[PDB]
């Protein structure tokens, strides 16, 4: 559905 | 990257299979959330606010959602909300899942193709090839 | 900011 | 829970305080993205979608966006996007944090409020005191 990522973890 | 959405779409028909299978005894009685195995709840996203639907819901909104979706990062949210429907039955809905991934290796293409294409995180990841 | 906090860890 | 709304904007105000004092040495060409200490990068959610902002931008959008919604569950957003502003500077601008924190107690009061009303995961509270 829709999206919201706020955090993401580096490679 | 025309391909990514392409074989998803695939994944998303035979996976109707398996909740047409799954719905014979996953009910909202029972299956009263969508959970796999530790801890964690699954909301449903196929909602203004994301809701706690059972387990049953929560399946057939997000293919429906997915479904949406495509004949129309963001790729990254469908495979990771339809990658539970397969970790609901796992946990679950051992013997069905089983019978189903016999047949198909369904839940086998699908982790190789979000790992080939790395729409995944690795950690999530949680059913056995 | 607005929120779609999809994954809720049991108590 | 009209209390909740309440002592979260004074907070928003002295945390002002923190930010104005940041912005001497938190500039983008060397902060160029929101983080603290491990391998997580944080997204501004004051945009149509999450933006790698640099931390200034991240701590001015953010505040703002928490004036913004407190004037008119989404307060757990609010606080853990609003508690980033303390980890940042306590990880990257620790003489700033020691100063300020000294006089005001601000990370302080915040933490232990976030924890009397259960709004914040105390996985994410990973500055001491
Ligand atoms: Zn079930
Ligand atoms: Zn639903
Ligand atoms: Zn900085
Ligand atoms: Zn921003």
């Amino acid at each position: 559905e829709w999206s919201f990522t706020t955090v993401r973890k580096k490679p | 990257g025309v391909w990514k959405y392409e074989h998803l779409r695939q994944f998303c028909l035979e996976l109707n299979g398996l909740a047409v299978k799954l719905q014979s005894e996953c009910h909202p009685d029972t299956c009263t959330q969508m959970t796999a195995t530790e801890q964690w709840i699954f909301l449903c996203a196929a909602h203004k606010t994301p809701k706690e639907c059972p387990a049953i819901d929560y399946t057939r909104h997000t293919l429906d959602g997915a479904a949406c979706l495509l004949n129309s990062a963001k790729l990254g949210s469908v495979c990771r909300r339809i990658y539970r429907i397969f970790s609901h039955a796992y946990f679950h809905h051992r013997q069905i899942f089983d019978e189903y991934e016999n047949e198909t290796f369904l839940c086998h293409r699908f982790t190789k193709f979000v790992m080939k294409y790395n729409l995944m995180s690795k950690d999530n990841l949680i059913v056995p090839i």
